[PDB]
């Protein structure tokens, strides 16, 4: 009632303001436009309507399938309005793994580094020295320590960490949202001054499935279609090559298929070097010792070594972590788990 | 017709499924008060004149 | 002809109240695209309108109108059925501890329906038969208490089926708690029937 | 008074009950109905617009649908969590001292005793996920009860709340996520996880969406989620890597000694006779939880209490033990 | 600041023009203009009423063509119609006789010249043919909300204004929107011309033609109606044979809503046509 007091006294002008803004035709969405005067519209009640455009809304502000306010008496469009939660939910701006986690691939890290680092740092060198900067690379095959080079690519940008997109969010109820999703994230890609966009888990949208063929074939129409951009970045991550449609449509714009299986002996000590900012590691602990005392120890597996070993370091009630206290967690988490797997 | 709640007044189910509460006319006797009958009201007055066999 | 304007009202709807509100604004569940909450007319009180019941509501004013809805066997049974025939009033005077019920075990050839309906036909009283759906007939037996009730359909280790059967065992245990509990009315005499391990 | 009793024309005869969809910052919200009628009108008094929690039923009219007020209405939310502080601590049960110090050390280190948690710089705000073969709230609530001593608690028991109604979706999970957001110093406890074990096609997508929102893709370290099921084989392998990422443990078989300890705890406050033997009580049982032995301790204390005595004799505790012998065999 | 008790005079001209205009009252919005003369403050008389061509826009201020309106009004001025416009009328089918925002806006715009601005809405679509009760509408001043709403004297006729007592429109939208009473007028020329015209509309040409038709149809066609009439008479007498048993048993209360008397009285009235027309045949045969 105290909140309704000042607004109750401010309800006087609501009667003189009730005559305007009264228009509401259930916010019917349009379908297309044959000519500029007549617009074909479809209401949610499965009734297709046609009306001419009003003088208060410009014809350039009309978008295909846009929910806007429309009169229920003159049937004209008085004023538009800007308005799924997974789209804005999928926005990611967070610092993560830096370049220090190169997984032993000496040549591959340059094959992708010359396309993730150099085109942004040298825009004119690739336009004058050639015809355009390269397109991108293709990381697939065995998972192993996957998604580590994805965070490496996110933090590798010297300006601002960019958005990454997983593919497991498109297989949901009420299919068809994929079209507007990719068109509005590519529209926001046009808004972000030619920013780079990463697309993870293509296997969750590739390989009935015609309702998925709409989103993935339209996705190909939006990648091969240079309308948003045909030069920024192309990269797909999949576990199996059983996606034949992106494999046959990828030679048009995608290129440079590479592999990333496991790091080398000199790499695991560098993942430990990026874990030097993790849970407190005493100076007595040698990264080369713990790195050389565990073969087949990809960055994800040793990330789990620092996870379970971190848990046992917490359970130990100690001020700092010592290798002699969690080495049992290391060889237990790699060997007791390496027994069956 | 669905049910008769009292004398000279009853309820009647419309064709669209919605049930209507309309006072029946005094000229019609109690013979037309059959629960399972084909009653017919008016299009505007919504009053019953005679039932259909 | 004064009612002809109420004919022009295009009739009225059938309201069904599901929940009453203390602000004198009772919400009424109506036909789809309905659910119209409104204050009832002034000549009808609010507290009398009970929820979960159908009422009469007008289609425009939304005002409520009213609430809407064998010689040896007969020789041995004369003391059981022929006793409440001629002297139903002086049961309170009779202090000989009349039995509450009687059982008849054996092959139900003659005596299950012809005897009860014949001697009860001489009693000229109503004859209620049993024929979960086993409690509403017991409530009807509570309403119409003076009658001759006879088990006919039920006559045909612990387990859940013996718990569900134990609901009817509880029904007859409260028949011994009502009959043997306290005589609510004269002439309460029943006949049992059982032919198997039960 | 007159200004308070003048808006009665809007809430009078032309009044309806609609369903609001969302609230727009432009002070005109969008509502819906059985046919989904979208009308936007400037707000009026009697509304809150903050605690309204859009997506519920609101008040409409036969007019241009100016919102004159709101009407609140869910009893299932009340039975979700308990708001009391039970006296059962982590020192009232024995034998699993390591098994209880693993979860006590796991989720009692964040937000409490923070020198071993924030100085390391890890912050895995995911929590452990356990499972009790007996379950029935006894073992899983006897392990989760350690956090209930001095802290806010959040409880979720059974997947019926999703399956007892139409497929509304993960909106209830969003309600638990916003009450957990406003109640960050809490512990999320999901019990009786039998979503896929009990349309069926929507259960998989609201369960995978439960895994999506439970992962915390946009939220920082806010709450520790502890899940608890009965059978570890019912859960799909996809609910593991985005789910249980910290640690999990196994619970031993309660045949004789764990039932001897459960019997000791359930018979520590009560008074029993000298002739009450233990071997027959830990012998006649076979794969029993603590709810039935607590039930026979309750009906044994009341049955022995019928004679105005608190001592439970041996013959009366065997007479109450017949309920245990019959109940599991029925 | 002064108000009186006004009453709208309605002759058969505007009535029949609103009946033909009601027959042409298609769902599409229609337009019309009322004419008359203002003699004093509290009386208004309508004489001339015509229709307007329909438009896709409907009832609006833009649909009113001032050169067409003033052209037809000038053509009425060159003829024997020296009356100025007094108001405008239209039809509101289906959604009720109430006035929308556009109608009250064009009413507010059209009331700047005439202070009275009589408004009438005819709706014969859902109205039964038993009653042709029509109502005239008025516009209230927005500045009178502080003082009394309608300071109209002679509150006797409000009982006659209470006949449209719909529980949604009149007091469902009575705020800023009231009405006015309606009376009629009929001179002797309309009374005798229209009365004799209607009696003749129910009579014959020479008035002697269709008499012998029924007088001689009593022997050919009415005999079937007399035999069937006796079939209904006996069809009730078969129950009237059972009536003296109930009347000989209970004698208390009535349970059958059928009277069995007035229907037979009506059968006798239909049977008396033979008696009344027998003298007619006697006159035709005589002379
Ligand atoms: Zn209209």
């Amino acid at each position: 009632a105290p909140p309704a007091l000042w607004d109750l006294a401010a309800d006087k002008q609501t009667l003189q303001s009730e005559q305007p803004l009264q228009v509401a035709r259930c916010t019917k969405i349009i379908n297309a436009d044959s000519e500029d005067p007549k617009y074909i519209i479809n209401v949610k009640q499965f009734a297709k309507f046609v009306v001419d455009l009003s003088d208060q809304v410009a014809p350039t502000d009309i978008e295909e399938g846009m929910r806007v306010g429309v009169d229920r008496n003159k049937y004209q469009i008085h004023i538009p309005l800007p308005p799924p939660t997974v789209t804005m939910m999928q926005v990611e701006e967070k610092p993560d793994v830096t370049y220090s986690d190169v997984g032993g691939c000496k040549e591959q890290i340059e094959k992708l580094r010359e396309v993730v680092e150099t085109p942004l740092l040298h825009p004119e060198r690739f336009v004058n020295l050639g015809i355009e900067p390269p397109k991108g690379v293709l990381l697939f095959g065995p998972p192993g320590t996957g998604k580590t080079l994805c965070a490496r690519a996110v933090a590798n940008r010297t300006d601002a960490c960019f958005i990454r997109v997983i593919g497991s969010e498109l297989v949901q109820k009420y299919v068809g949202e994929g079209a507007r999703m990719v068109r509005e994230l590519f529209e926001m890609a046009r808004t972000k001054k030619a920013c780079l966009i990463f697309f993870d888990e293509i296997d969750a949208i590739g390989g009935g499935d015609n309702e998925v063929q709409r989103t993935m074939l339209e996705l190909i129409n939006q990648l091969d279609g240079f309308d948003p951009r045909g030069n920024i970045k192309v990269l797909m991550a999949t576990n199996r090559p059983d996606t034949l449609d992106p494999a046959l449509m990828r030679p048009g714009r995608l290129d440079r298929k590479i592999e990333f299986s496991l790091p080398d002996l000199e790499g695991r000590t560098h993942i430990f070097k990026i874990h030097a900012r993790s849970m407190s590691v005493e100076r007595d602990i040698r990264f080369e010792l713990l790195a050389r005392l565990c073969p087949n120890s990809t960055g994800a597996e040793i990330r789990s070594v620092c996870t379970e070993a971190g848990m046992f370091a917490i359970r130990a009630r100690r001020k700092i972590a010592t290798e002699k206290d969690f080495l049992e967690a290391v060889n237990k988490v790699i060997k007791s788990y390496a027994k069956f797997s | 017709f669905l049910e008769a709640v009292d004398q000279n007044t009853a309820i009647v189910g419309s064709t669209t499924g919605s049930n209507y509460y309309v006072r029946i006319l005094s000229t019609i006797d109690r013979e037309l008060l059959k629960p399972n009958a084909s009653v017919a009201l008016h299009k505007h007055s919504n009053a019953l004149v005679d039932v259909l066999p | 002809r004064e009612e002809l304007q109420l004919l022009q009202e295009q009739g009225s709807y059938v309201g069904e109240v599901v929940r009453a509100m203390d602000k004198k604004k009772v919400l009424v569940k109506v036909h789809p695209e309905g659910k119209f909450v409104v204050d009832v007319d002034k000549n009808i009180d609010i507290n009398d309108v009970t929820p979960n019941c159908r009422v009469a509501l007008r289609n425009d004013s939304y005002t409520l109108h009213k609430i809407l809805p064998l010689d040896k066997q007969i020789k041995e049974i004369k003391e059981v059925i022929e006793l409440p025939v001629k002297h139903p009033e002086l049961f309170e005077a009779l202090g000989i501890a009349q039995p509450k019920g009687v059982l008849l075990y054996g092959p139900p050839g003659t005596g299950k329906t012809l005897l009860a309906r014949a001697v009860a036909h001489h009693t000229d009283c109503t004859f209620i038969r049993v024929s979960r759906m086993v409690r509403e007939l017991f409530v009807m037996a509570r309403e119409h208490a003076p009658s001759i009730i006879f088990m006919d359909e039920i006559d045909s280790r612990l387990e859940g089926g013996s718990g569900g059967d134990s609901e009817v065992q509880r029904t007859m245990l409260e028949l011994l708690n009502q009959l043997d509990g306290f005589e609510a009315t004269k002439n309460i005499k029943v006949i049992m029937a059982t032919n198997r391990i039960d | 008074e007159e200004e308070r009793s003048k808006v009665d024309d809007l809430r009078g005869t032309p009044m309806s009950v609609g369903t609001l969809e969302e609230i727009i910052d432009d002070n005109h919200a969008i509502v819906s109905t059985s046919v989904g009628s979208e009308h936007y009108v400037s707000i009026l008094s009697f509304v809150d617009k903050d605690l309204l929690e859009p997506g519920c039923s609101v008040l409409l009219n036969h007019k241009v649908h100016a919102v004159i007020g709101v009407l609140m209405d869910d009893p299932l939310v009340t039975v979700m969590k308990v708001e009391k502080a039970p006296q059962e601590t982590y020192a009232d049960i024995g034998g699993l001292d390591n098994q209880i110090q693993e979860i006590k050390e796991s989720v009692e280190l964040p937000l409490t005793h923070p020198e071993y948690y924030e100085e390391m710089g890890i912050k895995p705000p995911k929590g452990v996920i356990l499972y009790g073969p007996p379950g029935t709230g006894k073992t899983l609530l006897a392990k989760a009860v350690a956090n209930q001593t001095s802290a806010t608690f959040l409880r979720v028991v059974g997947s019926e709340l999703i399956q007892k109604y139409l497929g509304d979706g993960p909106k209830l999970v969003r309600e638990l996520f916003r009450v957990a957001e406003e109640h960050a110093p809490s512990i999320v406890f999901i019990d009786e996880i039998d979503a896929i074990g009990t349309g069926e096609r929507e259960i998989q997508r609201t369960m995978l969406e439960l895994l999506n929102q439970l992962d915390g893709f946009d939220s920082r370290g806010d709450v520790k989620v502890i899940m608890a099921t009965n059978r570890i084989e019912t859960l799909d392998p996809a609910l593991i890597r985005p789910g249980r990422i910290d640690r999990k443990i196994e619970f031993p078989l309660p045949d004789e000694k764990t039932k001897k300890r459960i019997f000791q705890i359930h018979t520590s406050r009560m008074t029993l006779a000298d002739d009450v033997t233990l071997d027959d009580l830990i012998m006649a049982k076979d794969d029993l939880s603590g709810a039935d032995i607590k039930a026979i301790c309750t009906e044994a204390g009341l049955m022995a209490l019928r004679e105005r005595r608190m001592k439970v004799t041996n013959e009366d505790f065997k007479k109450s033990k017949e309920n245990v012998l019959y109940k599991k065999q029925e | 600041a002064v108000d009186t008790a006004e009453q709208v005079y309605i002759s058969s001209l505007a009535l029949l023009k609103m009946l033909k205009h009601g027959r042409a009252g298609v769902p599409m919005e229609v337009m019309g203009l009322m004419l008359g003369e203002f003699v004093d403050d509290y009386t208004v008389r309508v004489i001339d009423v015509f229709a307007m061509p329909q438009s896709g826009t409907g009832v609006s201020v833009e649909a009113v063509d001032p050169v067409f309106q003033a052209k037809m009004l000038d053509m009425l001025k060159q003829t024997g119609r020296p009356e100025m416009v007094v108001g405008w009328y239209h039809s509101h089918p289906g959604f009720g006789c109430w006035l929308s925002g556009v109608d009250i806006n064009t009413q507010q715009s059209f009331e700047a010249l005439s202070e009275r601005a009589v408004a009438v809405v005819v709706d014969p679509i859902q109205s039964v043919k038993g009653k042709v009760v029509i109502d005239a509408f008025r516009l209230i001043n927005a500045n009178m909300m502080v003082l009394g709403h309608e300071p109209r004297q002679t509150t006797s006729n409000l009982g006659h204004l209470n006949k449209p007592s719909i529980q949604a429109l009149i007091h469902g939208l009575n705020r800023h929107y009231y009405s006015i009473t309606i009376n009629y007028r009929k001179n002797e020329l309309e009374q005798k011309m229209l009365l004799n015209l209607h009696k003749k509309s129910w009579m014959e040409g020479l008035t002697l033609q269709d008499y012998s038709e029924h007088c001689k149809h009593n022997e050919s066609v009415v005999k079937e109606m007399l035999e069937l009439a006796k079939n209904y008479n006996k069809a009730v007498e078969e129950e009237d044979k059972m009536t003296p048993e109930q009347l000989a048993i209970k004698n208390v209360g009535k349970q059958d809503p059928k009277r069995h008397l007035e229907e037979h009285v009506d059968v006798l009235m239909t049977s008396n046509i033979v008696q009344c027309l027998a003298a007619m045949l006697d006159t035709v045969v005589f002379k």
